[PDB]
């Protein structure tokens, strides 16, 4: 797009990802007002706009909030407090023809201050004095629409410095482009929390033996309790059990007969009863009775 | 003219839940059983929406396409537009000019003349054939359920039982009144109105609904839902209760008539 | 709410090699950019190195290129400034800076910045 | 959600008139009281002005009665300052004010008079 | 206050040499970037060199490499612009650029290679 036509385009109801971004390694003025970089991917907001020029490297960092300058002034102004990303790279390789790249022209002149998020477009020529220009150019016409000269034998500095404004507005809407949601990985035959594209639950995560129709995501039993998922990745099926969970019995005969008890475990597979109980919080007389010699099922 | 009935058809999923071997109770916007639906073919009325519309239609080729969907249809108000065509579908809305007499020698198209104000577009993938669907548009939310079936007769709708899956869910937030089916040889199409009423569903091993019964049909389907249970045995059972509802609401009051002297403060040559 | 200590300058003769050290402390997590500043006398102070802390990516200057070394130890907090064979025309204060709103190529010293006190460093 | 920014600034000479702008989101502006304070360089942060949650009284700092006027708007969810008879102790960066359930501080806005 | 013009213009036979100026005032030529571009007859404008700020590194147009020299001096506020190996190609009115604020552009001088 150029300076005097980026259009405030609406992209909606897809997700971009962010972390491609960082790692290809020719970002020049990447700067992101507001909102920190690292925490850009994760959480987002509304009103994802976007803008995109080619605009010349020696003004880039006239770019900022509370700071006018040539770009800031006559093409293209932050608002104060202003939330999103001012994206700069290299662009030499591509946009710099022979004899410079005269495709995008600009706006020089304008007769007030750009009010910030307004794509100027204008026909008509400057007026600074007070003899008016009769269609043929004189001495006092001042054509703003000059071309950038991006030739290759420019340097880093001369070179254009391709911006992308993924500004962040707050308006009344429902959010429609955000960034990506991290996920870990999935274990199985463990007691785990888990986190799944909507619903959440304590349970251990079980290979399965049914399988379901192609547009169930999951499914519950009798009494509305959740019994099986699918995972988003691999598209598996996969059946859930609740977690180890009961009582321990714990022998005395009576405190006139005898001192000394046994230990019983209802309802658990006893293999995994020192990560059940706090053994390893409790008295070392309290770890002695989590297992022993002699074990009976 | 040309009414006829349902033999328990149209019964669909109400979530995304899959139940095993379980009876269940729910409650939407469901079809009553053997409520008339119509039978047109040449033709193409405008009907109303009204809450809700199931549809079945039965062809050997495509000579149905779409339907247009909005409230005035006209350039002050947003219409909907579905049309399907070879090798894709056109799900749009905009402010639509439709025509007085909308139809579309391999190709026709003259249904509209208007390209201003859009908002959406999506774009998705697409007698002998039997399709039901059910048209339904719920806070501002547009479900689709479909399923398609062969049918080998030319007469009515047949009987069996079958379920409806849920398809598309589309933020539209537009309001809705009537809708207008489209064509291009004749065809046969069915429309009915959805209504609020109570099922009971019964669910296989594998979570698809294999037989249901409706709780205001008759009172050995209401006994059922109330029961839980599809054989219900040989005894007496109680079901609701009932209330016989107030008419007249009639007002009484005494003899007003005490006549203070106002008359001479309202009538009189000097106050 | 992030401070910096600057250590390792001394003298060194033509064609030595030095190695500084910049300590961190505070929000170390927001940290996202770290660079090398360098300030002539007789001149206005410029950028020399940068290093992004989420990618490891290092940008030099044309001046230093081919000489001088970046490097990152995330378990101290302290990033270093490997300066081998210097010559005396890099006689200047070193300082280090840091930055938590992204990474920004060349330095400039108008931006947002926690600086280090300096160190100096003479080569002769 | 809750976000104030500021516009309006500009370079003004010794009696020169500007007119400020905070245009803020997530919150309706006819529920919450709203305040405007400075910082001069050199100086800490001072009150200018304040209308309250109603909308029915006008407050200002002892300095700026009788030249400085402050306006609300409803509608565009903006409330403005309009500057009369501007003197170069006023040189400062103007933050406009409200308590949302927390005090919430925009960026401001640099007006300079000389 | 800020103020380009331009002189030391002429007319030069094939093979000749020149050497222009661009007086600068308001502005140090140690903390801005200048540009030198110039208009042919017929033909749109043209940059020709330029000086970054730093005063390192010096920059040429594709069709004027190894011929143009382009030099500053810091104490007379003035920059020069040498011509070598003059074609009739390079007949132009040609302006000393300046971007500080608002873009200035001079008078322009005549040089004329015929
Ligand atoms: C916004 C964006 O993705 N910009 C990329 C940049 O990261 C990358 O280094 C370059 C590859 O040539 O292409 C462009
Ligand atoms: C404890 O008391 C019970 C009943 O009082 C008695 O049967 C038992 O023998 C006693 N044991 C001892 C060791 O005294
Ligand atoms: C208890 O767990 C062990 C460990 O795999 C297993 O071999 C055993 O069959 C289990 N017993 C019961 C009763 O679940
Ligand atoms: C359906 O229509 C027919 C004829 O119009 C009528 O006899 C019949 O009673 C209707 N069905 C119901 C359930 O009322
Ligand atoms: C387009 O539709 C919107 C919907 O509210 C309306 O506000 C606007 O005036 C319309 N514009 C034109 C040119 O019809
Ligand atoms: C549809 O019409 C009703 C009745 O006038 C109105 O309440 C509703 O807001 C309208 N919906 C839209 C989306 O305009
Ligand atoms: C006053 O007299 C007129 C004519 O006799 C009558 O129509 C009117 O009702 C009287 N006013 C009242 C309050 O009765």
């Amino acid at each position: 797009a150029s300076v005097y036509a980026w259009n405030r385009k609406r992209i909606s109801n897809c997700v971009a990802d962010y972390s491609v971004l960082y790692n290809s390694a020719s970002f020049s003025t990447f700067k992101c007002y507001g909102v920190s970089p690292t925490k850009l991917n994760d959480l987002c907001f509304t009103n994802v706009y976007a803008d995109s020029f080619v605009i010349r490297g020696d003004e880039v960092r006239q770019i900022a909030p509370g700071q006018t300058g040539k770009i800031a002034d006559y093409n293209y102004k932050l608002p104060d407090d202003f939330t999103g990303c001012v994206i700069a790279w290299n662009s030499n390789n591509l946009d710099s023809k022979v004899g410079g790249n005269y495709n995008y022209l600009y706006r020089l002149f304008r007769k007030s201050n750009l009010k910030p998020f307004e794509r100027d477009i204008s026909t008509e020529i400057y007026q600074a004095g007070s003899t008016p220009c009769n269609g043929v150019e004189g001495f006092n016409c001042y054509f703003p629409l000059q071309s950038y000269g991006f030739q290759p034998t420019n340097g880093v500095g001369y070179q254009p410095y391709r911006v992308v404004v993924l500004s962040f507005e707050l308006l009344h809407a429902p959010a429609t482009v955000c960034g990506p949601k991290k996920s870990t990985n999935l274990v199985k035959n463990k007691c785990v929390n888990f986190n799944f594209n909507g619903l959440t639950g304590t349970g251990v995560l079980t290979e399965s033996n049914k399988k379901f129709l192609p547009f169930q995501q999951f499914g519950r039993d009798i009494a509305d309790t959740t019994d099986a998922v699918r995972d988003p990745q691999t598209l598996e099926i996969l059946d859930i059990t609740p977690c180890s969970f009961g009582g321990v019995s714990v022998i005395t005969p009576g405190t006139n007969t005898s001192n000394q008890v046994a230990v019983l475990y209802q309802d658990v597979n006893c293999t995994e009863v020192p990560v059940a109980i706090h053994a390893d919080q409790l008295t070392p007389t309290w770890r002695v009775y989590s297992t022993g010699s002699n074990v009976f099922q | 003219p040309a009414y006829t009935n349902s033999f328990t058809r149209g019964v669909y999923y109400p979530d995304k839940v899959f139940r095993s071997s379980v009876l269940h109770s729910t409650q939407d916007l469901f079809l009553p059983f053997f409520s008339n639906v119509t039978w047109f073919h040449f033709d193409n009325p405008v009907l109303p929406f009204n809450d809700g519309v199931y549809f079945a239609s039965t062809e050997k080729s495509n000579i149905i396409r779409g339907w247009i969907f909005g409230t005035t249809l006209d350039s002050k108000t947003q219409s909907l537009l579905i049309v399907n065509n070879a090798t894709n579908v056109v799900i749009k809305v905009c402010e639509f000019q439709f025509c007085n007499d909308p139809f579309l020698m391999e190709s026709e198209f003259r249904v509209y003349s208007s390209a201003n104000n859009c908002t959406f577009e999506y774009v998705s993938q697409p007698f002998k054939n039997l399709r039901e669907f059910v048209f339904k548009n719920i806070d501002g939310y547009f479900k689709i359920y479909s399923k398609h079936t062969p049918i080998n007769l030319v007469r009515d709708l047949p009987q069996g039982f079958s379920a409806l899956e849920p398809l598309v869910d589309l933020p539209i937030g537009i309001n809705i009144t009537r809708f207008q089916t489209l064509l291009a040889g004749a065809a046969a199409y069915y429309v009915g109105y959805l209504q609020p009423r109570t099922f009971l569903l019964k669910y296989n091993e594998n979570g698809t609904i294999t037989d249901a019964v409706d709780c205001a049909l008759d009172p050995l389907s209401e006994t059922k839902c109330t029961l839980k249970s599809f054989t219900v045995e040989k005894g007496i059972y109680q079901t609701s209760n009932f209330r016989v509802q107030p008419t007249e609401s009639i007002v009484r009051f005494p003899n007003i008539t005490n006549l203070c002297p106002f008359g001479e403060v309202f009538n009189a040559t000097r106050f | 709410q992030v401070q910096l200590v600057e250590s390792g300058g001394g003298s060194v003769q033509a064609g030595g090699s030095l190695r500084l050290s910049c300590a961190a402390s505070g929000s170390i997590s927001s940290i996202t950019y770290l660079g090398w500043f360098r300030q002539a006398p007789g001149k206005e102070r410029e950028g020399v190195a940068a290093l992004i802390t989420v990618n490891g990516h290092t940008y030099y200057a044309d001046s230093v290129k081919g000489r001088f070394t970046v490097s990152l130890d995330n378990a101290k907090n302290t990033v270093y400034l490997q300066m081998n064979s210097l010559k005396p025309e890099d006689t200047a204060l070193y300082y280090c800076a840091a930055a938590a709103w992204g990474y920004a190529w060349p330095l400039h010293q108008d931006d947002y910045w926690y600086w280090g006190q300096g160190t100096q460093v003479t080569v002769s | 959600q809750v976000q104030l920014v500021e516009s309006g600034g500009g370079l003004v000479q010794a009696g020169g008139s500007l007119r400020l702008s905070c245009a803020a989101s997530g919150f309706p502006v006819k529920n919450f009281e709203m305040e405007w304070y400075r910082k001069a360089p050199g100086k800490e942060r001072e009150w200018v002005a304040a209308i309250q949650s109603g909308g029915v009284e006008t407050y200002y700092a002892d300095s700026v009665k009788g030249r400085f006027t402050i306006s609300r708007d409803n509608a565009k969810n903006t409330v403005y300052l309009q500057m009369n008879s501007l003197k170069p102790e006023d040189t400062a960066v103007y933050y406009c004010f409200v308590y949302v359930g927390r005090s919430y501080i925009g960026q401001g806005t640099q007006v300079t008079v000389s």
